[PDB]
């Protein structure tokens, strides 16, 4: 009843020009972020999916590019999505994109899910504008209460055995599943450990095992890192976000590794496309790219 | 901040009443959070590359079971472990009291005379609560003949990371 | 695996040692064997002729499945499993007539294979984190298990057949999906240890107080609207948390007969008002934590025999003023009242001598009354986001104060009195209308972090803040600085404290 008002007057603004705000009561929002938060620790911190699976990469409150990924895969519950995380942060409609996810989490507990990204921290929210834009719009509480709720938000998700999805990458700590799932929640993101690491990393070519950072947390690592990973863990795709891509998928390590990005035209300065990654019951991965502007 | 190769790997189990805060202390060390509320630990194993004394290695954490009811395989667990913590609530007599069963257990399991151990005084900051003093945990770690640590696992930790510190250099000592 | 890219199919193209232990075991006939942490894929098939084992470590495996062979180890006693990539286990174990405990955790079970009914022998069986979604009825044929622990699944229901486990000690079923507990449990009279955390229970069987040896029952995180009086029978209890729920009231008679209840938590339920009773109900808990409800009122007295009560919280509730007996609560020592509509704080407080962690963040406050420095014992005094104007000059007489946040105020000066908060370590002044700093801020030499951001007032800070040597980290951001130099301000807080210190006077 409620929920579907709420879903309702988030999607009446498709097809409209973009910038167009959605004015929801805090209270909605407040109650959203409780139930998403009740239902998210209900779950598993890693998931165990299954095909057929969207998953798409981050979007950074950028929620008309939400819109056409839906329009583009197919709005809930037609196909399941696994979000890799940062929804908020670097984007105009930060709180749109993600009370509209949450009302879809919420409707369809087990078939739409969200991972954890690096921005879904309240440090980080602080400074890259979530806060800012909460404080304009509502009060501080809320922005407390969407700390509460992104606290309890699973870290990783492992679809059909085969397929490992995280914000970030590998973790030099990580040498089992059963240390993901040790994970207390709720948290919040250390400066170090296998969650950072989880939440930051990023592969590079010019790495042969492990090496600094440049965003000056976390490690990155190169493509014989991930081959042994696979060949351990018994995988065969490592599904990440967290880099920005050109073309919206990029793979790595001969493409035992892609990197998803969904949000085309990122910030305003990058030509990027927007890809989501589509997994059929054969496991037949194919991309979707929403052309630039 | 980026580990080196062929570490050497330290196998290190927290062993201790239930309820003395072993399960908090090893998350306040690994994930660097305080857990509240309470949850009896079967098993649980933790992993993390860390550099001691300007030298890597592996350190493999092992939290056993406080709860005669859980300790189903805790001998096992400890037979194969390198460092003992031998953990106990200041606010709880029976805990300190038990550190010498823990004691025999382990030279029983490991059949040596001495061991690499250490005695641990958790919950320090629950001072209105306290019951067993200083004086009788370094008496007690004086007996055993072990180094005597006073951790907080509640924010703000208390040497949560000197204790796993000082294990391994006892272990490396040894 | 494969991607449909480039108008094409494209692809991610990239057991000695367990042998040598088996030959070891058979020459030492050794009773223990422990192959866990070897990476093992197929465990080979020479183990049937350890008859002698009674004890099997498999555990942190990468074993699809066990072979038949281990059902000709008729003498174990003790097999680990746990960590493992098992689907099913062969029919052969049926053979294990001695099996007392069985590990199971951390495996991909779909359900409780069929051959785990039949070892009636079993005493502890473990199925933590599998995918397990149901429970047959021949569980029944386990009535000799004392710990089962089938947590983190997907079962949805428990068959009536568990209430014949007359012998379960503790029973494990949190993290599941279950709606309804069935009455028989309460033919588990040996229970000690229930935990029905994290599901979906919407009420309480009214045979759950049959359970007189009960004294951990885990509740939080359902639906529960009500709890039953019957469970005042399990009078054993130590804890009794009931976070995230939906119960409002609580039988009158519940609280009072948990002689041993040390601690009580009813946050983030529909409780509008205190729960109905004497007194009595509180005179045994340490804690009492009541955060997240909808209470308006605290009745008149209900602290007057909680003499052991030292930890209150009454975050984010509908408070709008304070009870005439405040004063009485002499045994309080960490009091939260943050996030209510409390006005004003009464003159009662001084009484609370014990007390040392005050917060009363997120309010209406607008001024500290006077005799607050009556509080010696305080350590820890949290006024971020209210309206306050002014700071008494009774501030002074807090010798334990350590920490003080004052983010978000209405404050434009500070009393003269600060100085004397010689243990004073963090100062949180952020967001305030602060015109200056009172000399005395240079005195307290303990202080560690101090933050000033965003005080559009601030146009210079004195001298004497140079001598505070344990200042460590320091916020000054947005501040105007007018009357200082532009280029030591730009140039961070060390300039500002090396300009400040080769200044000072
Ligand atoms: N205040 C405070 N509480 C603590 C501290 N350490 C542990 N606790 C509390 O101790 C209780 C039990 O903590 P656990 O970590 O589960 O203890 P444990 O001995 O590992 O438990 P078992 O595995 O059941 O034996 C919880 O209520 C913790 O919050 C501490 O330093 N301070
Ligand atoms: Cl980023
Ligand atoms: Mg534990
Ligand atoms: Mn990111
Ligand atoms: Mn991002």
């Amino acid at each position: 009843l409620n929920l579907d008002s709420i879903i309702g007057r988030l999607l009446e603004v498709q097809g409209s020009r973009p910038g167009k705000n959605v004015q929801l009561t805090e209270n909605e929002i407040r109650g959203l972020c409780l139930k998403s938060r009740e239902i998210f620790l209900s779950q598993p911190i890693l998931l165990e999916l299954e095909a057929p699976l969207k998953i798409c990469g981050d979007i950074h409150g950028q929620y008309y590019d939400l819109l056409r990924l839906f329009e583009y895969g197919g709005f809930p519950p037609e196909s399941n999505y696994l979000f890799l995380g940062d929804y908020v942060d670097r984007g105009k409609q930060s709180l749109e994109t993600i009370c509209l996810l949450l009302a879809y989490k919420i409707k369809y507990p087990e078939n739409f899910f969200l991972l954890r990204g690096n921005h879904e921290c309240a440090s980080i929210n602080r400074i890259y504008g979530f806060y800012d834009e909460c404080k304009r719009r509502y009060n501080i509480k809320l922005w407390k209460t969407f700390t509460d709720c992104f606290n309890c938000l699973p870290i990783a998700a492992i679809v059909d055995e085969k397929i490992f999805c995280c914000h970030g990458g590998l973790s030099p700590d990580l040498q089992s599943m059963e240390q993901i799932r040790r994970i207390m929640r709720p948290t919040d993101v250390p400066d170090q450990g296998l969650l950072c690491d989880l939440l930051w990393s990023d592969p590079d070519k010019d790495v042969q095992g492990w090496g600094e950072n440049d965003r000056g947390v976390s490690f990155t690592f190169g493509a014989e890192v991930v081959a042994k990973f696979l060949h351990k863990h018994d995988l065969d795709l490592i599904c990440r976000a967290h880099q920005v891509v050109e073309d919206g998928y990029e793979f790595f390590a001969k493409r035992q590794l892609v990197t998803l990005f969904s949000a085309p035209n990122y910030c305003g300065e990058f030509d990027n496309a927007g890809a989501m990654m589509s997994v059929d019951e054969t496991l037949m991965c194919s991309f979707q790219i929403l052309k630039p502007a | 901040a980026v580990p080196s190769d062929n570490l050497p790997t330290y196998k290190l189990v927290v062993v201790g009443d239930g309820g003395v805060g072993k399960s908090a202390l090893t998350i306040q060390f690994f994930q660097k959070i305080f857990v509240p509320d309470y949850d009896p630990t079967i098993e649980d194993s933790y992993l993390k590359h860390t550099e001691i004394d300007n030298q890597w290695a592996i350190l493999d954490v092992l939290d056993t079971a406080g709860l005669e009811e859980f300790s189903a395989m805790r001998e096992q667990y400890m037979r194969t472990g390198d460092g003992f913590l031998i953990v106990y609530s200041v606010t709880d007599k029976a805990s300190f009291e038990h550190v010498d069963r823990f004691h025999q257990l382990i030279l029983r399991v490991k059949d040596r005379e001495s061991f690499p151990m250490i005695l641990v005084a958790n919950k320090v900051d629950l001072m209105h609560l306290r019951k067993i003093t200083r004086e009788q945990g370094k008496e007690m770690a004086t007996k055993h003949n072990i180094p005597y640590i006073e951790t907080s696992a509640k924010d703000p930790p208390l040497n949560v990371d000197k204790a796993f510190h000082d294990l391994v250099r006892v272990i490396r000592q040894q | 695996v494969a991607f449909s890219v480039d108008n094409t199919i494209k692809r991610p193209n990239p057991n000695a040692e367990v042998i040598k232990e088996l030959n070891k075991c058979r020459e030492e006939n050794s009773m223990r064997l422990d192959l866990s942490k070897r990476s093992i894929h197929i465990l080979p098939s020479s183990i049937k002729e350890l008859t002698q084992l009674t004890e099997l470590y498999l555990y942190s495996n990468k074993l699809q499945s066990l072979p038949a062979e281990v059902g000709c180890l008729v003498n174990l006693m003790t097999l680990a499993l746990s960590e493992n990539s098992l689907t099913s286990l062969p029919d052969s174990l049926d053979n294990l007539k001695k099996l007392r405990m069985l590990d199971l955790r951390h495996n991909k079970l779909r359900e409780i294979p069929s051959v785990v009914y039949r070892l009636d022998s079993l005493t502890t069986l473990y199925l933590r984190f599998n995918r397990i979604t149901t429970v047959e009825k021949d569980i029944k044929n386990l009535s000799k298990l004392s710990m089962l622990s089938i947590r983190e699944n997907k079962i949805k229901q428990l068959p009536a057949e568990i209430g014949e486990l007359c012998n379960l000690i503790t029973l494990d079923v949190a993290h599941n999906q279950l709606e309804h507990l069935p009455k028989e449990i309460g033919n588990c009279t040996q229970i000690t240890n229930l935990d029905l955390q994290h599901n979906e229970l919407l009420d309480l069987p009214d045979t759950i107080g049959n359970l007189s040896s009960l004294s951990r029952l885990g509740l939080r995180y359902n639906r529960l609207s009500a709890i039953p009086r019957s469970l005042a029978k399990c009078s054993a209890l130590e804890e009794l948390n009931l976070e995230n729920n939906n119960i409002s009231t609580l039988p009158e008679s519940l609280l009072s007969s948990l002689v041993k209840l040390n601690s009580l938590t009813l946050a983030r339920n529909c409780f509008q008002l205190y729960p109905v009773g004497g007194p009595s109900q509180f005179s045994t808990i340490y804690s009492l934590n009541m955060e997240h409800n909808r209470i308006n009122k605290i009745p008149f007295g209900i602290f007057s025999r909680a003499k052991v009560l030292s930890k209150l919280n009454m975050k984010d509730n509908q408070l709008t003023s304070l009870p005439l007996d405040f004063g009485t609560w002499t045994s309080m020592v960490e009091l939260n009242l943050a996030t209510n509509q409390l006005t004003k704080i009464p003159e009662d407080v001084s009484g609370l001598v014990s007390l040392e962690v005050l917060i009363l963040s997120n309010n209406l406050l607008k001024k500290l009354p006077h005799g607050l420095g009556n509080l010696r014992k305080l350590r820890e005094l949290d006024l971020e986001e209210n309206k306050l104007e002014s700071l008494p000059n009774e501030i002074a007489y807090l010798k334990d104060l350590q920490k003080l946040v004052l983010t978000n105020n209405q404050l434009t000066t500070l009393p003269r009195g600060i100085g004397h908060l010689t243990n004073l370590t963090h100062l949180g002044l952020g967001e305030n209308l602060l015109t200056h700093l009172p000399e005395e801020i240079g005195t307290l030499e303990n202080l560690e972090e101090l933050y000033l951001n965003d005080n559009p007032n601030l146009h210079s800070l004195p001298f004497e803040l140079a001598l505070c040597s344990k200042l460590s980290i320091m916020s000054i951001e947005n501040c105007p600085l007018s009357h200082l130099p532009p280029q030591i301000v730009a140039g961070g807080p060390s300039f500002i404290i090396q300009f400040l210190k080769m200044q000072g006077p």
